[PDB]
RNA sequence: AAGCGGAGAGGUA
């Protein structure tokens, strides 16, 4: 006996960035092989945008501090390190971020020009008093993966640009979850539950897209065969 | 290295010295821990080398008298009641008593609950007596450890051997860049780091003015103003970074006494050595094979592990006979690409990135113009980094430099370190080993709801060192990440009748204590295992036992068994496989005898002892051992040939003669001895050279400069 | 052939390469000389020949002289004489 | 001196076997013997 | 009395090679490892260091 | 194969890189090879990799203690700054991985390479030159998985069912690829008994006997096998032409399989078949569900009612005592014996407790690592300790370090485990001096001719016989008798010879000699060879080594001091 | 405790301490 | 997106129904997430037909021994279970197998029905050697993967039914390994290898392009989701 | 085209 059905993807949202999609009937085995094909897809290569140099106005090193700024620049980098921002354009695009007097700098303050948003408007960056004021220069660009720092010797920069390292991956967990049908008269089949979330940068719909592009391109080299 | 080894390098004991002992000469009954040791010095903390048992760590309520003996304090009981008066006692009197154990079961009101008791006799002889002689008890346990030692949480369940290791490898750990404080901790962190002296503390209560990353202004209550700088990024005397961090607002109240300031390994207050990290015990395909681990990717990415490193160079100006040297931007003929840096006085810029080779100060020479040479300082080989200060001394500004010298420059280079293969690793209760392989996120076995474990642990090393302060750490750790709370709704459980208040109730991210010798029974652990609290989903991950279930992350499968998940405190130790790595070809040789120069400051050779030369002659090799042994090492004719002929593409030619050979000839005969080689039939050979072909082939220096055009 | 193709320098197996001699001292000499021959035929083919002749095997694209005189030894293409 | 060479080659080799062989350690005595027939390959002089 | 001398005791074993007038002969392994030759055992003896190799006379005309 | 790192491995190369570089044009002079090298310019990776292609390299770790510290690998390229080291060849070197360091040395002309390729390659040097024992055996994981993957069970799932009345057997399988197919699939498990048939695998000797007799063509002949999954999975490792085992792999088992293997085989399928079986308990060491918790970690049922019932005999021979009737010494030494019997009845009703089923039972059990006194210790009670002059303390430690010891019992716990530490680093140096006068007394004897012709001879034993009427073999026969060669005939009851002269003394040699009645034989031994320099090749004997008669020239001298030498840091007191 | 701001840790033990370090 | 190294796909024919497979290069991490889902496919996705179930006559009480044969029940439920079969009615088809007379009977002599191929004739069977008579039925469908016995679907029509366990799918073996390559300066590439033995119905060009059909319009289900969503292109042939 | 030897202390396997 052969089953005729064919399996189907189905989708329920659950909030913004979480979401469960089931796909079923699946023959006795499948189901975790898929899973994990989707999960290690999904984990690994997806485009995405990220900041990838810094440069502050009074600063020549990573190593120094800054007046009226209760943080030091490291600690301004490892504060920066958790930016959610999203790129369009197919170049390196500029941000500004100037503040002055008593108060505290966070993401809201930052300008965009046409084409770049940031979609975490209020993360702590530094807090400033009477005598400090802030001047930093952002540069984001769009990519894939884990770069690390690139040297600044490399490219001809100045004396004042620091490198800083970048992850461009906008997926955050993934998971999955079999339920297996194994009654009598050898009608089995499998139904495959995988949960996705993102981080707000891309819809958790727009993620599984890439990553079935990604797949069929790849594993259609077998077809080819005949 | 850390604030820690600081504390511990002080409050130390040696047996060596000027009127002591001799190192190899000391012997075996000097070695060993004597009954009279008991409060006064650790056994447990001493070298693991040559040097053990010479040298100690004093205990921590130990006090020196003025003669110089050492005293301790105790508990005098009267008439079977323990009373509260502390006497100082010295091993004289205390071999006279009877002394009680420090963990007794007082009944809250004086009187023992049980009426045998363990107690130490005159001899040092442990014995069980009924409660009716005892005259003295001892203040409180962990009165017999060392500092470093009373901050190994579960230390009773471990043997001495990985006790000692772990003691000593907590004094090797690095300062990292966050400093994050343990999860599960003795209340020994506190006091070893206000004590320590690596943070800053207010001398008197006030109102804080003024923060900022630098200073801190203090407003007293009487109108007096106190302004406290800080040290930002300075060199420690073995490389480290030396750091200080404010960590109050510019309105709130402090009082005296109060940390105001962190510091290199210090998390508010207490000190922390580590990270936390999750944790999972099972063999995985062979890659932490004889205590190797395997480390996640995400320790990488995002800079779990990282620390900063800093060096310093320094150069001289001598005032040679033929002139007078100086520092100056003309070096002799070079081409100015090479000069974009150095900017006017021939001293390199900050924030210039420097690599092996290039120019720190440019220097001149006079050879007696037309005798500028050029000697300028640069970057020794394996070294890069950004250049964080200079500092000039000069003559003619009252500086005093010794005479022959007129100008000091000395310049700093930090460089950040992340964490590789080769680097070492290890734990508190001897754990240790090397990285074997860093794996990506997608491929490391994960929880039913998708998080990745961060490292993976052999279970073959765990039972045969009996060192099992490990797991317990591990189930004590996640059950204060994930929080607890008991249902008391009828009563109070059986299993935790002697858990004080404020301990059945815990939010996510608690911390807990467990001293030394007194803490957390294994009854209350298993009590605790089996009321967690969630997930954000209805959902628990460990069940009762402390295991849970994963998948596979290479093919999906889930695996057969459940794995032992927990939460454990993991330090990085100051072993790392960047400063370890060493090759050579041809480089600088001695003088006396023509051999390789030893050493890694200088490019140095690899010794070829006598053992070796023995399994050489044990495996038969004639040819090898030849080879190694004259052209080498030693013959000066032969190793411009070889290399020649290696370059050129032809055969290896035939050795010489060593230099070793000749000058040992030469002291024989100077040491009035006719020493000859004959022939095979007399006429003893001369064995004094020959002319030989003098021009320098392939015009290329052999190596001992690297390479000047 | 109870074995899989060897690889690298695993190969030629010296199970049948001892079979050519007496003893294991033996080969190391006998492939250190042959090599010694086929490296100096190399080096001066360009100017006028020598006594000396090789390889008598098909050479592959770049191969250490030593895995050809081992190849020849295996093929029973040479012969020595035990001083 | 009493029971000629034969009996003090067989004393040594077996009393210096006994002591590795009650920890479990194996070595063949061809190994010992080796080094035995150096201790006995001198003679002394009397009367000449 | 190069072996003798480079084991132990140094001055007494020159002391007494310098009265008696003794000869080193250089058959050892420790000897020839210190003058730099061929020690005398595996492939450095006579019958595996004099080994003459030619083609054979069939390959030879063949190729 | 051995992995190296890129600037290690291009900084010993230079000189070659330098002349290949020139040979392809991408560079004019040497001085301009010279340069882009050292500047590790983007051009000199390409020809890296194919110059040190078959160029060995020799791996060395102090201290060497013995001749295998010292051996031969084929380079590889790895991206990192660590060597890497192949699992099995650690015992040689005696290296875990915990912090060592190696040194790398490069061989340069012709015949230091074939020499090193020849002579001092890994993959030929797998016994002890010592006494013969295999080294590149797995150990640690590889045992755990092999013995795992290799364990019958009863009632598990699948398993075959004489199942009569209304069905068939319902579980014999008609190939293993079925079987494989069906464990995929969850219907079977992997450690179930069942019945299969078998076409490529040769059946023991009985079933061969009876089936076929005169000779299995096992290429193609099927027959009938009862045993689980695991043992074929674990018999397709082994070459072709050996028979099915059958058996569970403890260490002992597989130890004598890699003998035979390397007795009766050429010595490259021995070091193809080491790295399969190496991969095989790799694979299944991590899902044989070996973990530790503290839950796995059992008590004895009753161990308050024993250590109450042996109280009472200390109680009454103290009151003896201060009573007037014993003296110190008998006191104490009644008490040391009457604390020695708790500690062993604590252990039997520890060991008669645990399930066979246990992560710290099967660790033990298949011969990986550790006693039972470690486990005794863990889990039931420490026993008794000593004083630092060497002398028991009366008083036991009557907690283990699950519970937790107190103040005091850790105390005087410690007297004795710090003389071991002391003692261990004055141990060392002993050892060496004696190891260097071994090795510069003994540097003479070099084997130089093939046969003295002698008739003189030593006389071993070879077993000792019974009143009943029964040979009962020496019990130390291996290193007496085994490699060596026989001086005069055998004969037995005035009859025919069994063995002749000259002949080597292995296995079927010595058990056809036993079966005859006769004891006594004459060998001959390097203690009575006539040759005048150095010894004979057959006075010697077998080389341990390579199994096979020792050649000419061999420094024999200094293999056996380096043997008696080395196993000279376990030696106690 | 006897710290003026020292984080709060709360700690297993059954026993008190007379005497401080 | 582009990788700049596309991947190629390479043959090696041991034999005429066994063959090995190689992929090279590919991104680190990419020679898993290929490997075991094509080995899966292989392995449970390709359709067939096998022998399901068997009736003897003679036999209906107990099942140990059948007169005139010199072999038992098991040895011949055995020797059917390695049948290949070829058929194309969807439904159940019944075959027969008489044979009488010494002699050994082969599969040369079930007598297929139009509709069901036999592809190996020549495989043995029984033999007679007692002067006994051999008529054996048996019942043929298709399906896909390894399918257990079915325990009595119809109890009350049929007693001396003998189920068997069914082999639809025509490949037996698969196995992968995965090693590591060099593109430039990097050394950590993946390399595929893939080792497939099968059956006689097929070859294995055919299964390996049969299980990449399969596998495009399993991905397909989530790429249309978004028609463009910026993934990794390959690019031409 | 130009140097690099002693003494002490601490550590790693
Ligand atoms: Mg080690
Ligand atoms: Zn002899």
């Amino acid at each position: 006996m052969l089953i005729s059905q064919r399996p189907t993807l189905s989708e329920d949202v659950l909030t913004d960035n979480r979401s469960q999609f089931v796909i079923e009937p699946l023959e006795p085995g499948f189901g975790y092989t898929l899973g994990n094909s989707l999960r290690r897809t999904l984990l690994s290569s997806i485009p995405g945008a990220a900041v990838t140099s810094i440069r502050i106005d009074g600063v020549l090193h990573e190593f120094t501090t800054v007046p009226g700024v209760k943080e030091d620049v490291t600690e301004i980098i490892l504060n920066l390190k958790s930016l959610v921002v999203s790129s369009e354009e197919d170049e390196p695009v500029t941000m500004y971020l100037r503040k002055q007097g008593p108060g505290e700098v966070t993401a809201g303050d930052i300008v965009p020009p046409a084409g770049v948003t940031v979609h975490n408007p209020g993360m702590h960056i530094a807090t400033l008093n009477d005598k400090g004021k802030l001047e930093v220069e952002l540069v984001v660009e769009r990519g894939r993966g884990y770069v690390p720092a690139v040297q600044n010797r490399a490219s001809g920069a100045e004396i004042g640009r620091i490198p800083v390292d970048s992850i461009y991956s906008p997926v955050l967990k993934v998971t999955y979850k079999v339920d297996a049908t194994r009654v009598e008269q050898r009608t089995d089949f499998d139904k495959l539950i995988l949960d996705v979330e993102t981080k707000n940068s891309i819809s958790p719909r727009d993620a599984l897209a890439s990553a079935g592009k990604t797949l069929v391109e790849l594993f259609g080299l077998a077809r080819e065969l005949n | 290295n850390n604030p820690l080894s600081g504390l511990t390098h002080k409050r130390r004991l040696s047996a060596l010295g000027p009127g002591g002992l001799s190192r190899e000469r000391a012997g075996l009954e000097v070695r060993d821990v004597h009954p009279s040791h008991y409060g006064r010095m650790c056994p447990i903390e001493t070298p693991e080398g040559p040097n053990i048992g010479l040298i100690g760590s004093l205990s921590v309520y130990a006090r020196v008298n003025p003669f110089g003996f050492i005293e301790t304090p105790y508990r005098k009981v009267v008439d079977g009641v323990v009373s509260d008066e502390i006497v100082y006692l010295t091993a004289d009197e205390e071999d006279r008593h009877v002394v009680a154990q420090a963990n007794s079961p007082i009944d809250a009101d004086g009187r023992f609950v049980e009426p045998r008791v363990l107690v130490r006799r005159k001899a040092g002889e442990v014995e069980y007596v009924p409660s009716s002689e005892v005259d003295y008890m001892d203040v409180s346990p962990r009165q017999m450890v060392s500092v470093a030692t009373a901050m190994i949480p579960f230390l009773e369940h471990d043997d001495a051997n990985r006790a000692l290791m772990g003691a000593n490898m907590q004094r090797q750990a690095v300062p990292l860049v966050r400093s994050e404080a343990p999860l599960v901790g003795t209340g020994m962190e506190l006091r070893a780091a206000i004590d320590a002296g690596d943070v800053v503390v207010a001398e008197e209560s006030g109102v804080i003015e003024e923060v900022s990353a630098d200073y801190i202004t203090v407003m007293h209550d009487n109108g007096t103003r106190r302004t406290y700088r800080m040290r930002k990024f300075a060199r420690s005397n073995h490389g480290t970074c030396a750091n200080q961090c404010p960590i109050v607002d510019a309105g709130d109240r402090v009082e005296a006494g109060q940390v105001i300031a962190d510091g290199p390994c210090t998390d508010d207050g207490e000190m922390a050595l580590g990270k936390n990290l999750l944790v999972a015990i099972m063999p995985w395909e062979g890659h932490n094979y004889e205590d190797a681990i395997i480390l996640s990717n995400r320790l990488v990415e995002e800079d779990v592990l990282t620390s900063i490193h800093i060096e310093e160079h320094e150069i001289d100006a001598r005032d040679t006979k033929l002139g007078a040297e100086e520092i100056t931007r003309d070096i002799p003929n070079i081409s100015d690409e090479v000069l974009a840096d150095l900017d006017e006085r021939g001293i390199v810029r900050i924030g210039a990135e420097v690599r092996d080779g290039d120019i720190l100060v440019g220097k001149v020479t006079p050879k007696g113009a037309r005798e500028v040479r050029d000697t300028s300082l640069k970057v020794p080989h394996g070294e890069s980094g950004k250049v964080i200060g200079i500092r000039v001394f000069s003559r003619e500004d009252e500086d005093e430099l010794p005479a022959g010298v007129n100008e000091l420059v000395r310049v700093y280079v930090a460089q950040k370190r992340k964490i590789s293969d080769g680097d070492k690793l290890a734990g508190r209760h001897g754990n240790k080993g090397v990285i074997g392989k860093i794996l990506p996120v997608e491929d490391m076995p994960f929880l039913a709801d998708g998080t990745p474990v961060d490292i993976i642990l052999n279970t073959h090393g765990v039972p045969r060192r009996m060192n099992i302060g490990q797991i317990l750490e591990t189930h004590l750790g996640w059950c204060a990440h994930s929080g607890w709370k008991v249902d008391a709704a009828k009563g109070v459980p059986d299993w935790a009748a002697r858990l004080p208040d404020e301990l059945l109730e815990a939010q996510p991210n608690a911390i807990v204590s467990t001293p030394v010798f007194d803490g957390a029974q294994e009854a209350e652990l298993q009590g605790l295992l089996s009321c967690t609290l969630p997930n954000r989903d209805g959902d628990v991950l460990v069940d009762a036992d402390g295991k849970a279930m994963l998948f596979d992350g290479r093919s999906g499968e889930p695996f057969p068994y459940p794995v032992t998940v927990g939460y454990m405190y993991i330090m990085k130790l100051h072993h790392l496989v960047d400063d370890k790595i060493h090759a050579r070809s041809t480089g600088p040789y001695s003088m006396i005898t023509q051999q390789p120069l030893g050493g890694k400051a200088q490019f140095g050779g690899q010794r070829f002892g006598e053992m070796e030369c023995w399994a050489m002659q044990a495996y038969g090799a004639a040819y090898t051992l030849q080879e190694l042994l004259t052209i080498k090492s030693d013959d000066t004719v032969g190793r411009v040939k070889v290399y020649e002929a290696i370059v050129k593409g032809e055969n290896i030619p035939e050795p010489g003669i060593p230099e070793s050979f000749k000058v040992l000839l030469k002291e024989l005969q100077s040491l009035c001895l006719n020493v000859e080689v004959l022939s095979s039939d007399g006429a003893a050979i001369e064995l004094r050279e020959g002319e030989d072909e003098d021009l320098e082939r392939a015009a290329a220096n052999l190596g001992i400069n690297l390479s000047r055009n | 052939g109870g074995y899989d193709t060897p690889l690298g320098i695993t190969n030629p197996p010296i199970d049948e390469l001892l079979d050519r001699v007496s003893s294991k001292y033996a080969l190391v000499i006998y492939a250190a000389k042959r090599a010694r021959q086929i490296n100096d035929y190399y080096n001066q083919l360009g100017e006028g020949i020598l006594e000396y002749v090789g390889p008598l095997v098909e050479p592959g694209l770049q191969e250490k002289p030593l895995s050809i005189a081992l190849r020849e030894i295996h093929a029973d293409l040479l012969e020595h004489t035990e001083g | 001196r009493v029971q000629g060479p034969r009996e003090v080659q067989i004393h040594l080799v077996r009393e210096v076997q006994e002591v590795y062989r009650a920890q479990g350690v194996s070595i063949h005595d061809k190994h010992i013997e080796v080094i035995v027939r150096q201790m006995l390959r001198r003679v002394t002089i009397i009367d000449s | 009395w190069l072996s003798a001398a480079s084991f132990q005791e140094t001055t007494r074993v020159l002391t007494d090679a310098a009265i008696n007038c003794r000869s080193d002969k250089l058959n050892g392994l420790k000897e020839n490892v210190i003058i730099g030759k061929l020690i005398p055992a595996g492939t450095g003896i006579n019958r595996y260091r004099n080994i003459a190799v030619q083609p054979t006379e069939e390959a030879r005309a063949a190729a | 194969q051995c992995g190296l790192p890129k600037l290690m491995a291009l900084e010993l190369f230079k000189p070659f890189v330098m002349k290949r570089l020139v040979d392809l044009n991408h560079a004019q002079n040497i001085k301009s090879a010279k340069r882009m090298v050292e500047r590790q310019r983007p051009q000199v990776w390409d020809v890296l990799e194919e110059v040190i292609a078959e160029h060995p390299v020799l791996l060395n770790r102090a201290p060497t203690l013995h001749r295998l510290g010292i051996q031969a690998f084929e380079p590889m390229l790895v991206e990192g700054k660590a060597i890497q080291l192949h699992p099995l060849v650690c015992e040689a070197f005696n290296a875990d991985f915990d912090g060592d360091q190696m040194a790398v040395h490069l061989p340069l002309s012709a015949e230091a390479q074939a020499e090193a390729r020849i002579l001092m390659l890994s993959s030929n040097n797998i016994l002890s030159p010592a006494s013969g024992r295999p080294l590149a055996m797995p150990r640690l994981d590889m045992v755990t998985g092999l013995y795992y993957l290799t364990t019958e069970v009863p009632g598990d799932t699948g398993e075959y069912q004489p199942a009569s009345g209304d069905h068939p057997e319902t579980g014999v399988y008609s190939s293993p690829a079925e079987a494989i197919m069906a464990a995929d699939r969850g219907v079977l498990s992997v450690r179930a008994k069942i019945k299969v048939r078998l076409t490529q695998l040769r059946p023991p000797v009985e079933i061969e006997a009876e089936l076929f007799g005169h000779s299995g063509w096992q290429p193609g002949d099927a027959w009938m096998a009862e045993t689980t999954l695991g043992r074929v999975m674990f018999n397709e490792l082994l070459p072709l032409g050996y028979p099915f085992v059958n058996k569970q792999m403890h260490k002992k088992v597989q130890a004598a399989i890699i003998n035979d293997l390397a007795e009766r085989y050429p010595m490259i399928v021995v070091a193809q078949t080491v790295d399969k079986l190496k991969d095989a308990g790799f694979y299944w060491a991590t899902r044989s569900g070996v973990t530790v918790s503290m839950a796995d970690v059992l008590v004895p049922p009753r161990k308050k009612e024993i250590l109450d019932h042996y109280e009472e005999r200390a109680d009454k021979v103290e009151k003896q005592f201060q009573r007037g009737a014993l003296n110190h010494d008998e006191r104490n030494e009644a008490l040391v014996e009457i604390w020695k019997e708790a500690t062993d009845e604590v252990g039997q009703a520890l060991r008669e407790h645990y399930p066979d089923d246990n992560p710290i039972i099967t660790i033990v059990d298949s011969g990986a690592t550790g006693n039972f006194t470690q486990t005794r210790t863990l889990a039931g009670m420490k026993g008794l300790v000593t004083n630092p002059k060497g002398e028991f303390i009366p008083r036991p430690v009557k907690s283990s370090f699950r519970e937790g010891l107190t103040v005091l019992e850790y105390f005087i716990n410690t007297h004795g485990a710090r003389k071991g530490l002391a003692d261990t680093a004055l141990r060392t140096a002993d050892s060496g001096y004696l190891t260097r006068r071994l090795v510069d007394v003994s540097q003479d004897v070099i084997v130089r001719e093939h046969d003295c012709q002698t008739e003189r001879g030593i006389v071993v034993e070879l077993a000792e016989r019974a009143p009943d009427g029964t040979l009962i073999r020496d019990p130390y026969i291996e290193t007496s008798a085994y490699a060596r060669t026989l001086g005069t005939d055998a004969v037995d009851e005035a009859g025919n010879v069994i063995v002749e002269r000259g002949q080597d003394l292995g296995d079927p040699e010595i058990d056809a000699l036993l079966a005859a009645g006769i004891t006594q034989v004459k060998v001959r031994s390097v203690l009575t060879c006539a040759t005048s320099t150095g010894v004979c090749a057959t006075c010697y004997g077998r080389s341990m080594a390579t199994g096979k008669l020792v050649d000419i020239g061999e420094a024999v001298g200094i293999v056996a001091a380096q043997s008696i030498g080395e196993p000279g840091t376990q030696l106690t007191m | 405790n006897s710290v003026p701001g020292a984080p709060n840790r709360v700690s297993f033990a059954k026993l008190r301490e007379p005497l401080e370090v």
